[PDB]
């Protein structure tokens, strides 16, 4: 029984994490075989930030000009490219703790795993989701530029976001690992705001299904919704619209539990327009909305404590 | 304001 | 900026999570140099779960009748003792992984990092308190016994709760890395419940802090209170009492913040007679009582955004 | 009800 936010273990990523200096510049970087991938504002210095060229920037640049440091260990760089918003350093060492892994672009709604990295150095570890704005809400500093994000199966880490930037607001944007940002953003430092964001409905509708699974029924109502319905109650809300592929995607979570898909539907609406009623759903007060429905068959038990 | 990218000094 | 239920970087754990069998029944164990510690209900079958007699069961077992897995290899165990509710079972290998560590028995109110684990294979990692009434809120299914929790400094483990059992209230029960249980539980299946809890004073004004630093304000009030007027306040709504050392603890948090304790404690007590009025404080609809002090200067800028 | 012992089955 119990519910949290749970992240994956970090230690096939901890054994990725380098420093990459250029000059006065240091970051985070992320060894895996030969290649060390950082975000390429690396190459900027406080003067070049608000409208840096980094092709100009960078041809200016050799590959003794990267110090990259592995711990105590320093790393020669044999090679160097830029590919989108991040650098690819070619280093003489092939890192033997690189585990099986994946790039992967994730969709928005979708969570992952932030080993938050300081000089190289991993400093904390917690859950994330892409926002339906493409930001997420994670808990960066400076220096944090180039930390990764990721999901584990099977011992495969598949890396799905690298730490750039912060927003005016205090979210945080960034890249999957060739270097694209998600979202509207531009790695310099000029007036950005995230779009105007919503909650991630699928999620919701999971997360009710594991308080159901851990025993909690007082949410449920004796009405259902048509899928249309529904949407039309959801936007009023700020909730993104509900569509049949993710009323399939909760198909196991509603088998499991006995609850029709949009019988919780009506249940959320029932929930959105009551309120809670100053009571809590798995020690929350507010709808979670950062747990996918993959989250919830990985972490609750497959037996409903009916 | 402006965003912030998050790099380190050293 | 950002403010998450940030765990340790699990590695250095999760290189010495093993699988423990006795006949039936397997958990996890802790290898440790030449030791693996694990949990004494291994020993225990179905038909003995109720009121197991430990020192009887365990002299009927010889050392070739403990199997330890770490990943595919198999641990010959050459030595077995048992230490209160831990056994421990000598190995011939000692773990080329073992960490710098430390067993530590920490005080209700700290956090730590717990990493599930199943058949010896990590699962997830989320941070945890030691509850006031000796509980905590994990999330723990059948084969979580043995999962630790810990804490790190300076590339130290400090081990701190070994997972033992669930209460019928969802909450867990577990012991010091000594067998020791926290709280006045045992390993038997019996009749056992968590006393009443009480929400964590201290923790709660060190998240408002957080909140401050991160550039919140709104709680705030021009009002101050006697510590012992607090108090009164605080036993009202099921708070602990707030003591002249945790007002000692907080003073870090309050000279970076510029408000004095007592004035938070005021900002506190009117959150708690008024309620949040629909606003949220660090994205969360509840007073959070899961950070200590330490948690809030390790994970915030030591900048305050004013 | 009882206290469970959280171990695994074999």
């Amino acid at each position: 029984s119990g519910f949290r936010k749970m992240a994956f273990p970090s230690g096939k990523v901890e054994g990725c994490m380098v420093q990459v200096t250029c000059g006065t510049t240091t970051l985070n970087g992320l060894w895996l075989d030969d290649v060390v991938y950082c975000p390429r504002a690396v190459i900027c210095t406080s003067e070049d930030m608000l409208n840096p060229n980094y092709e100009d920037l960078l041809i200016r640049k050799s590959n003794h000009n990267f110090l990259v440091q592995a711990g105590n260990v320093q790393l020669r760089v044999i090679g160097h490219s830029m590919q989108n918003c991040v650098l690819k350093l070619k280093v003489d060492t092939a890192n033997p703790k690189t585990p099986k892994y994946k790039f992967v672009r994730i969709q928005p709604g979708q969570t992952f795993s932030v080993l938050a990295c300081y000089n190289g150095s991993p400093s904390g570890v917690y859950q994330c989701a892409m926002r339906p704005n493409f930001t997420i809400k994670g808990s960066f500093l400076n220096g944090s530029c180039g930390s990764v994000g990721f999901n584990i199966d099977y011992d495969c880490v598949s890396f799905c976001y690298m730490h750039h930037m912060e927003l005016p607001t205090g979210v945080h944007a960034g890249t999957d690992l060739e270097g694209n940002f998600y979202g509207p953003f531009v790695d310099r430092q000029t007036a950005q705001a995230a779009g105007t964001d919503t909650t991630i409905t699928v999620n919701v509708l999971a997360w009710l299904y594991a308080a159901v699974i851990n025993g909690d029924r007082w949410f449920l109502n004796r009405f259902t919704t048509t899928l249309n319905d529904f949407n039309l109650v959801a936007m009023k809300y700020n909730y993104e619209p509900l569509t049949q592929d993710h009323v399939d995607i909760l198909g196991p979570l509603s088998a499991q539990t006995g609850i029709a898909v949009l019988d919780m539907c009506a249940s959320l609406k029932e929930l959105l327009q009551n309120g809670m009623n100053g009571r809590t759903i798995l020690g929350s007060a507010l709808l979670e909305d950062e747990f996918t429905p993959f989250d919830v068959v990985r972490q609750c038990s497959g037996v409903t404590f009916q | 304001t402006s965003a912030v990218l998050q790099s380190g000094f050293r």
